[PDB]
């Protein structure tokens, strides 16, 4: 009642700006709920939305969406899907196996994304050519982040990269980062076969060329982004996807609590502590 | 030179030290004196990064940039023409000769006290010499009603 | 080199039915990425193929793409995106922040979807009339999930459940849980105006209508998945959005570590223990 | 059948050295539990066992036991007991609100454990002078760790750090460092 007849003065203590749930409608960072659904964006344009508060062209949103897709799922035997289904064969929960797969997230396992993307800005806004940049990472002993495969080198690409590659190619107006990452890649594969640009290389590139390429961002907006972790929440949210019809393909198949067999355990106990 | 009036109703001060209380007093005597903007522009707090810190405009919320460097607030707020130091006795001089590197800045407060009296008489010699006016130290500082107020001058609200 | 003779044998420990990551091409559930793209089925056709591993039609995989748009986010007050928020200002992560937020939905945040689904099935499996299930409600002591707004009621319903019902009405072949639930809607707010279908009960009876009403699924298969919780993962996946944008607008905005006013804090501590 | 004739190779793909959960007797860093129990140590010797695989005095078990102790709890207001209010006031579980209480423990809240550790060992080994070292944090910009608090400053200390450095002093063979740090 107080503050309703403006007689006392608190301060709020959060901040918010991607999303008004008070009102009539909910607004998505400025923008109505019924107008988003109108304008005909999807899953890329409300991410958009709520991640970057802007309103990115339709390109943009679509490239979101393949990105999102191609990450969603890569088997069982990555750390992530290993413990959604550990978790999940211990008959838990849905977001407690979610979770504790999606934990493994970070530097070794998931964190390609990010750490691609900014190696290759960093190159790029040095203003060194692409050779530099290869002879500067191995005399660092640094290997360059999105770069190598396992079995797919030479014609016999990725299907995952070619794709993104050809909308990148057909839609994005200007790709100088994506440009500059193909001379490396070049220069990779004169060297051995399976160094090419990995999905993960691909898609850092590729997300920075749209931000600072489209005429949402600013230079720094889009530094901002990349250094914060808007990769990293793709990537999490893409694989987040793929975590989930694991729990409940390991709930749909009754497994039984896992128990890791010790002939696979080496254990170096000291002799008495 | 030294100018005749050091403060006015478009006067803008840059607050050395992260002082909430005294910078919200100054907004509060600011919006009393039916002044168009605040009286402070930016803070400087070398023990923090750049960010924003929330303040009250009467009863809107606004809020006021913290730099950790002198250069940077200097850099975006070419309008400021008052330093309040509200550095201690073991950083007021060398804050003092770091602002007196900036012609922008006509009027220096030190509120610090305990000052030696050679390095407060370094600090008098080179303001002579670039003609700013500082308010001595161990001061509160000064109050012109209807235009600006230094610090916690005059008490509260 | 004894497995690839066949010399030996060892169980395989783990199952898995919705991706294959090994061979030339990453397969969903049985379908080739480079299909997948081919096809043009977007987030919705990605998840109906991990999740259920079924070729959903068109129309169903727009509509799980409208309801994790729907559910993208509810504005900063709600416990998950408190938690989320609390996380990011610690400066954290993005994975610890929104595993903090996900954490918190469960029964009385986000299973509002799940619990409405099973409550209307179980309901019009049982072959009660509208009212009857209106009246064993009350006299159990239980409020109808998905049933009730703040300040929705009608004349101004909740453009988020008015999307989602038209849709379903234009391209769901038959939705005899929706009637139900419309039934039950007219029902409620024959008593008081706000006791309309909720956007978690819209959701949760449009997509049980989904999963036994199109050609892809059997009733046994339909009434597993929303027995192991695909709802659950819809709204976890849907609001998963919104917790990683309000990370990145605390990051953003730079704020600083949270530490709850005293004042906000009843202490009832005991007198001496 | 194979691996127990010696027949195949197949190379373990986990290492452990602080619990051997296979055998008779359930083993601690290579302490059988019933010896455990015997030498009478309690959740610190346990502690050193699991996390540093020695044998550590009592003296340290006890003092691992007093940083568990008053690392405890500090109110409702800070940001993991805060998280965890959150979660189970949403009625989730135990484990659920614990862990999303616990996430919010890294720089900004319960870290200064670990950074206040790091910098005082590094301000120790780089040999420079506890005054060296309080100017060259100052004019880096950073503030020193584990310094400062918020009322009790003086003839009202913490009442937290006075027993833990008492049974230090009483206790503790050399303290090097919490004397750097007593001089800082
Ligand atoms: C997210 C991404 O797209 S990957 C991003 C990774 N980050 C980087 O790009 C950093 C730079 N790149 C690199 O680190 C390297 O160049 C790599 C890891 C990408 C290249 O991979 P390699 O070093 O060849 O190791 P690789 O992962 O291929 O594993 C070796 C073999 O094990 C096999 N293998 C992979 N996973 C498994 C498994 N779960 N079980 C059994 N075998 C497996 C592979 O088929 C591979 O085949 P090969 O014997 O013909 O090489
Ligand atoms: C996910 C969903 O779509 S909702 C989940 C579905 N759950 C169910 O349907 C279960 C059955 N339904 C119910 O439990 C009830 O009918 C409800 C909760 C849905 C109806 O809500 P109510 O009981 O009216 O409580 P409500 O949430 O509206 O809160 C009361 C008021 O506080 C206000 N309020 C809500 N959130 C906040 C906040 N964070 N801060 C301040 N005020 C708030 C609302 O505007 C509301 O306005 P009013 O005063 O005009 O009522
Ligand atoms: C884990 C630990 O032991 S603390 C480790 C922290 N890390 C460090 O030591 C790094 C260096 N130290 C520092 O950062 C600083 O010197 C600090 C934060 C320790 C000193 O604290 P301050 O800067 O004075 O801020 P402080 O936390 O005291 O908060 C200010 C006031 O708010 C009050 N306050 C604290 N928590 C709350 C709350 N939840 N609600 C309302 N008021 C509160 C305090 O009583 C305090 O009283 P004051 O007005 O008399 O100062
Ligand atoms: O996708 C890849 O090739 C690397 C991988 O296993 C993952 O992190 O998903
Ligand atoms: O959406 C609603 O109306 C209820 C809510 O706050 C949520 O769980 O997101
Ligand atoms: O203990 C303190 O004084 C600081 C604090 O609030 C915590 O992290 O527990």
């Amino acid at each position: 009642w107080a503050r309703e007849l403006g007689l006392i003065r608190k301060p709020a203590s959060f901040m918010t700006s991607i999303c008004d749930e008070r009102g009539q409608e909910l607004i998505y960072a400025g923008m109505p709920i019924t107008e988003v659904f109108k304008e005909e964006m999807g899953i890329g344009g409300v991410l958009g939305l709520l991640w970057f508060q802007k309103r990115l062209p339709k390109y943009s949103c679509q490239f979101i969406e393949m990105c999102l897709m191609v990450t969603a799922d890569h088997g069982p035997a990555v750390s992530g899907a290993h413990n959604t289904i550990i978790c999940a064969r211990a008959g838990k929960d849905l977001v407690s196996s979610l979770t504790s797969g999606l934990l493994t997230i970070g530097d070794r396992f998931g964190g390609a994304l990010d750490a691609a993307a900014k190696m290759f800005s960093k190159a790029f806004d040095s203003g060194i050519i692409p050779m530099e940049f290869v002879n500067k990472m191995k005399k660092e002993g640094k290997l360059i982040m999105g770069i190598g495969h396992r079995v797919k080198s030479i014609n016999n690409p990725d299907m995952r990269v070619q794709i993104l590659k050809d909308y990148v190619r057909q839609h994005f107006p200007a790709t100088p980062l994506l440009d500059y990452a193909l001379e490396v890649e070049k220069i990779t594969t004169s060297k051995k076969p399976n160094l090419i640009l990995n999905v993960a290389g691909l898609i850092g590139v590729a997300f920075v060329d749209m931000l600072r390429n489209c005429g949402s961002f600013t230079r720094e907006e889009a530094d901002e982004y990349i250094d914060i972790g808007a990769l990293n929440g793709i990537f999490v949210l893409g694989r987040s996807m793929g975590f989930i019809g694991h729990y409940l393909d390991q709930k749909r198949l009754k497994q039984g609590l896992y128990r890791h067999p010790w002939d696979d355990i080496s254990y170096v106990l000291p002799e008495h502590m | 030179g030294k100018s005749t009036t050091l403060f006015s109703r478009h006067t803008k001060a840059i607050v050395w030290g992260m002082q909430t209380r005294a910078v919200q007093g100054m907004l509060d005597f600011d919006y009393v004196c039916s002044r168009d903007e605040p009286s402070v522009a930016a803070m400087v707090y070398p023990f923090t990064g750049d960010h924003k810190q929330k303040f009250y405009w009467g009863h809107k919320e606004i809020l006021i940039p913290v730099f950790k460097n002198m250069a940077d607030a200097m850099r975006k707020h070419p309008e400021v023409d008052v330093l309040i130091n509200f550095a201690s006795l073991r950083s007021a001089y060398d804050s003092t000769m770091e602002t007196m590197n900036y012609a922008q800045i006509r009027t220096i407060a030190i509120i610090a006290e305990g000052i030696p009296e050679a390095l407060t008489r370094k600090l008098i010699k080179k303001a002579d010499q670039k003609g700013v006016t500082i308010i001595g130290p161990a001061t509160v500082g000064g109050i012109k009603p209807g235009c600006f107020k230094i610090g916690n001058t005059g008490g509260m609200l």
